């Protein structure tokens, strides 16, 4: 994954001559050059999984802080949200920005002014996007078709392609209403990712006016079964990633499938 | 588990004397009958008989115009279409001869929607289908 | 999804004798009839007539001024103005020969606000807009 | 945006029988009459009369002596005095000839204030301001 | 501490005219009788007796057709299996003539699912099963 | 353009004995680095900023704060958004 | 537990050169190796009991960090709910991976990159398997019976085998709501 990193920042950024590893360069390396610090691996959760944490600590020659502020803002622009192929391993990824160091550090002995920019990379772990929740797999294909992006069904995927939405399950409850029938009710939220804010508000208020109208979703292409919604709510402050904006409420009514024997041939006999 | 469904209310829709009604949140009708007990001179089981019918019906809704208070007593139909979307089975009941018991005029709260209420009566019904 | 809209229940404007009225908050109106239900030999179902007329009122808010006490039972009339304000089509109704049932002579809790409750009967309406 | 008021009922003073009654929390009193509804021979429309008025009180209070059990059914005035502190035009109703309907001898819950409850009827009323 | 089992009411198996009915909530049934006191010349306790019976019933439950629309006033029997799991001693019901007081034809509010209550009145019982 | 707030004052007033001088250190900050749009596609947040600025003759700065916010001002963040049928026909 | 560890990477892990305990290799060691550290016990309430922590610090010869990517990689494949068995105790557990150690950190004065990947065991102390909850018992042989695989019925044990699935009981209420029934 530092493979990944280190190409997409020499090829996108030309003003850099080198991103190396943490301790390679010597003291005649020829600045600016970063350094791709690979940081803890956390369990986040359910949604989240794993994530990891990166540092892209940028370097330079003690000229002006000026320079270093316009190469930061470079970096940030190529690797923020931007999907991410490594060669090396054949996998993709997806950096998010965090932030930025603690402080503009400056090191006289090596003549450098240092920054360093705080990434992350979500759900390290995942590797299928699949699921056996047959309600995420209606709805993330619902989504799918209304608004044409990409629908990760359980958990986010490391290289989501931002803009994306997520359709994970947060509750179940199940009921027996009747002697014959079941009812189940599952409270789905949603992810709405993007990189423009403006965008998110957008597809959010299609998908919800969508689910509105359009007041049930087919859980299969056989048809023969539906997901009644009761109700969609947004809150719009919470967390794009952790939370998820949207949360819905859909619940679907089954019936107990008894096949028993059958009444085929009936005979009787008479007495006085 | 195989399938079944419930008839969600908001799936009704009600034309009015022809004219289709959008504002409509609630209708009831029912076809009551008196019953005529009979108590016989020596069987101990009461008796029940038919007697005659009588529809009673009520709404309540959104104001939006004063399309009942215009109505006056007048008679009318009323058409109610129950659809179902997991089998397209929809059920449609006419009812004939409406007849509003009291013209809602006024009813309105300082702070809430405004909102109808209609109760009448009605001499017959169609089951137009199911 | 074209625009709709509720007439919110505070646009009302009620005119009791010709003088505004600010301090009611509820106002309801309805014109009964009585059924007259006939049975026809040969004719299971029930047949309703309009028979007489007759109106009702009731009215809430807060007391201001000792008005209602001082009209007593005189025959007075109120206009009720229904405002909309997505489009201007208010619903506009004056009540005739409106006659108080009693005078709320006191009506007091020691920690609440001291409101009047008004009810009585009018002889006919006039459908004045819509 | 200009001044108005609300009367809280917090400012009543009710003198029973010329002593200053202060324990009181809410009082009610209203001045029915009956309607004597009539339905003309030809009119299809309901009229409505004044017909014979009927006063009707009622008062709840904190129970501090035996006034009102040592009172019986003697006839009593009541006079009532809601003042307004905004604009000092408290409106003064006086009570003519008012009955107990039901002497409260006892009304007492063990973990709860003794409060006392009192209804009546008054044969008529003086409205002394407004 | 022995075992001992209530009857939970999701074990019900209602068979509404030989077909079973597998939307229905709850279900009641009762057998009343008129008691005719009888307060005798000498004795000062009263005596009553068993009179005339007459039985009662009522349902709710889900729309999922217009069966009970189509079944109108028609004498039907209605069959009620409560098995125990713990014990399996279902006990069985069977009410004879069965006759609805009045068509549920159409009830419905538009954010909530479409229910269906029904009553009427029975001639009589038969306990198949207990 | 940018807009720094006062945030408070470095922890202790500290003198520098060897560089024979006393410090202290202000505490600034710069809010919504990312924001360059000034623009929502939320139109009832566009409706309620256009009400303010038209009655109230200060800037009104719509979905989230922006960096350069000219003091007066007045943003109309949306927080929550329920939607129901209420009828067949009526949301 | 270390030496079941350490036998489960040294035959899972063919790049391995060796695995040791913490202070014990020399400067002449051939990289990568690993180490096992073991950390705290700590009680985690009634469903988890006693959790222990260990750290497996892998080594690498400081060629390039992509390396021991593959190897932490391979660690965390070997370790990660597979239970071990430690023939030295006798006795199983089931490594849970947690996490990661701070920073991919260099070491410039043995010439090598390390990194630490941090795991974790459940339920040291418990060694029973069984309860007095006649209701634990009869839902887990009822979860075991419709769903073919383990039920442990009143807390985690720490030789786990997943898949499987806990049914302790957290909230009891009694109530007489007869003169004869309970």
């Amino acid at each position: 994954m530092r493979a990944g990193i280190r190409k997409a920042l020499i090829d996108n950024i030309k003003e850099l001559k080198g991103c190396y590893e943490p301790n390679v360069p010597n003291k005649d390396t020829k600045k600016p050059y970063m350094v791709v610090v690979q940081g803890q691996d956390n369990d986040h959760g359910e949604t989240i999984g794993f994530e990891r944490s990166i540092e892209v600590w940028i370097y330079e020659g003690r000229t002006t802080f000026k320079k270093l502020d316009k190469l930061t803002k470079q970096v940030v622009e190529v690797l923020d949200m931007n999907t991410i192929v490594d060669e090396s391993e054949n996998e993709a990824f997806t950096c998010i920005y965090k932030g930025t160091s603690e402080n503009d550090i400056v090191v006289e002995e090596w003549d450098a002014i240092a920054r360093g920019i705080r990434f992350s990379v979500i759900a390290l772990e995942d590797k299928e996007d699949t699921t056996n929740d047959r309600w995420v797999e209606a709805l993330s294909r619902h989504t799918k078709d209304l608004l044409e992006i990409e629908s990760y069904k359980d958990n986010w995927k490391k290289n989501f392609i931002a803009p994306c939405a997520l359709w994970r399950t947060t509750h179940i409850e199940n009921k027996r209403i009747n002697y014959h029938l079941i009812e189940i009710t599952k409270t789905m939220k949603c992810h709405v990712v993007s990189k423009n804010k403006d965008e998110i508000v957008k597809l959010l208020e299609t998908l919800e006016t969508s689910l509105i109208i359009d007041k049930r979703v087919r859980l299969r292409e056989d048809k023969n079964m539906y997901l009644t919604l009761v109700s969609v709510v947004e809150d719009r402050e919470s967390d794009m990633f952790t939370t998820g904006q949207l949360t819905a409420v859909f619940k679907m009514i089954g019936k107990i499938k008894r096949e028993g024997p059958t009444m085929d041939k009936i005979y009787g006999n008479g007495n006085l | 588990i195989e399938e079944a469904s419930f008839l969600n209310g908001s799936d009704v829709v009600i034309l009015i004397d022809g004219v289709e009604e959008l504002y409509m949140e609630e209708i009831k009708a029912d076809f009551e009958q008196d019953e005529q007990s009979i108590k016989l001179l020596g069987c101990q089981n009461e008796i029940s008989r038919v007697g005659t019918t009588k529809g009673s019906f009520s709404l309540n809704g959104y104001k939006t115009d004063s399309k009942f208070a215009k109505l006056g007593f007048r008679s009318f139909e009323i058409i109610y279409n129950l659809s179902n979307s997991e089998t397209l089975g929809y059920e449609s009941i006419r009812l004939k001869n409406c007849r509003l018991k009291k013209l809602p005029l006024i009813n309105s709260k300082a702070g809430e929607i405004v909102k109808i209420e209609v109760e009448g009566s009605f001499r017959g019904y169609d089951l137009l289908n199911e």
